[PDB]
RNA sequence: GGGUGUCCGCACUAAGUUCGGCAUCAAUAUGGUGACCUCCCGGGAGCGGGGGACCACCAGGUUGCCUAAGGAGGGGUGAACCGGCCCAGGUCGGAAACGGAGCAGGUCAAAACUCCCGUGCUGAUCAGUAGUGGGAUCGCGCCUA
């Protein structure tokens, strides 16, 4: 049924590096663990001598345990392409190694989106799915400085943690106000592009 | 006025060669190996002071054969500048001509 | 105490193996398990 | 008396260690370099001055409807003669100045070999650490009036 995307990632992230920044490690870790998801489940990408695609159909989405494994393929990219923004400001070439990257995480994000489109899907995770892919897109269609796109994406993203957050525990509810007091300085600057002219 | 004749060597006109080699004209134009021999017929045929160097070589033909061997001198100016025929005012048309004509004689 | 019934407990000679329960390779009937270790090896690494 | 560890060809999960196979996307604007092609101008030759089209390698500026990834990575090493350059002799053009195609000889290594780092997919590895379980329980500790 369930999935708490927001709360795996930030307590997986906080665990496992960014609380001191690294995007390196922290990149390293979601790899293995998509490993070792993918090695426990027997799903597997590619045969000695042999790549064939995983796709990952409506089936098998009953064990509300393989989304997680997309979810993984969406965060790795997305740390990468940070980890590139850190390297950049010495390189600028690899500025656009990291274009790349978060383009290919909000395509995950789509397609897993996608999947918890699936009558097999509780509302909660459809709602947190949809947040996520609405906050890559807004962090792509920022890097590109496409200031509209961007304020659309975080107000999309903004509107849905709070309709998450008003919904359960204030207990609960400070994760969903922590990230949307995360983003909100995006969306200042956003704003401030916008009326300029 | 022996010595001021402008110079025509083989490798001017032979389309088998290369701009590197010697050529002047375009491919289109050129012959397949014309001689000294042949060029100079053609060039006495249309009216011109010629003669035939037998003994002349392009420097840079490497191949030491009649075929290649030989230079064509043509007269294009009298002392006091005219042109000896209007129809052929520098050397690039001369070139032409002979490029032009050369098949008609014995290629059949 | 279930022992996989009881009686039996004291009929053959009163007691398992003294050696009993401790690590396996540790008692004196002294197995060290071979073939069977080849044959789990071969079988996990082959898949 | 109960509970629990000590026992096992046990099981699931999570964070780890060590190690092998395969694979390493492109479009461009511009600049340099080499070859061919094609235009002009000048000369009695050798040749001198200049203009475009296009191919392939390097750099590296903007980019992605290219991904399972695919960086503008590094190390060793690596030279024929149907590669580049320098070319005694010699040859060809020259009155000469000198210049051309270039032998012999020496000479220069971008690539391809190869080993990695990075990235992705693998296949394993440890008489295995932790957590929850299971079968098991005379022996042995520990926790419980
Ligand atoms: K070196
Ligand atoms: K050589
Ligand atoms: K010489
Ligand atoms: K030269
Ligand atoms: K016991
Ligand atoms: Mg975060
Ligand atoms: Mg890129
Ligand atoms: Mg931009
Ligand atoms: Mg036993
Ligand atoms: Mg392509
Ligand atoms: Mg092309
Ligand atoms: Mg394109
Ligand atoms: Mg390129
Ligand atoms: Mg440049
Ligand atoms: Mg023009
Ligand atoms: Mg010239
Ligand atoms: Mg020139
Ligand atoms: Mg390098
Ligand atoms: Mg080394
Ligand atoms: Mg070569
Ligand atoms: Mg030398
Ligand atoms: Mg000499
Ligand atoms: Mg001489
Ligand atoms: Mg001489
Ligand atoms: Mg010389
Ligand atoms: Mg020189
Ligand atoms: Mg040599
Ligand atoms: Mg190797
Ligand atoms: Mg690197
Ligand atoms: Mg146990
Ligand atoms: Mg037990
Ligand atoms: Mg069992
Ligand atoms: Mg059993
Ligand atoms: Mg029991």
């Amino acid at each position: 049924h369930h999935l708490e995307i927001l709360q795996i990632i930030k307590e997986s992230q906080q665990q496992h590096g960014l609380r001191h920044g690294d995007f390196q490690r922290y990149r390293g870790y979601c790899s293995r663990r998509q490993r070792r998801l993918r090695k426990t489940l027997n799903f597997k990408m590619g045969n000695r001598h042999k790549f064939t695609g995983k796709k990952v159909t409506e089936d098998l989405l009953t064990d509300n345990r393989y989304l997680l494994l997309v979810l993984m393929d969406a965060e790795r990219a997305w740390s990468y392409a940070m980890q590139l923004k850190q390297e950049a400001n010495t390189e600028p070439r690899k500025r656009f190694h990291l274009l790349s990257r978060l383009r290919k995480a909000v395509k995950h994000a789509e397609e897993l989106e996608r999947l918890c489109e699936s009558n097999r899907v509780d509302a909660k995770t459809k709602l947190e799915a949809q947040a996520y892919t609405a906050y890559l897109s807004g962090m792509l269609r920022f890097e590109h400085q496409e200031w509209k796109a961007a304020i659309e994406a975080f107000n999309k993203c903004k509107t849905i943690y709070e309709k998450l957050a008003s919904a359960f525990t204030e207990e609960q509810a400070v994760l969903y106000n922590q990230r949307v007091e995360e983003i909100s300085p995006n969306i200042r600057y956003c704003a401030y592009n916008i009326g300029d002219q | 006025d022996q010595d001021r004749f402008i110079c025509i060597y083989p490798a001017y006109l032979n389309n088998k060669k290369t701009i590197a080699e010697g050529r002047r004209i375009p491919i289109s134009k050129a012959v397949e190996n014309p001689t000294a021999t042949e060029i100079q017929d053609v060039c006495s045929a249309v009216g011109l002071n010629v003669f035939l160097e037998k003994n002349k070589m392009y420097s840079r033909e490497w191949n030491r054969d009649v075929q290649y061997r030989g230079r064509v001198r043509v007269q294009l100016k009298q002392e006091d500048g005219s042109l000896c025929l209007v129809q052929f005012p520098s050397r690039k048309s001369v070139m032409l001509y002979a490029a032009e004509m050369i098949p008609k004689l014995k290629t059949r | 105490k279930k022992k996989g019934k009881l009686p039996k407990n004291y009929d053959p000679k009163v007691t398992p193996d003294p050696e009993r329960w401790l690590p396996m390779r540790e008692r004196s009937y002294y197995r060290g398990r071979k073939k069977g270790k080849k044959k789990d090896q071969i079988g996990k690494g082959t898949q």
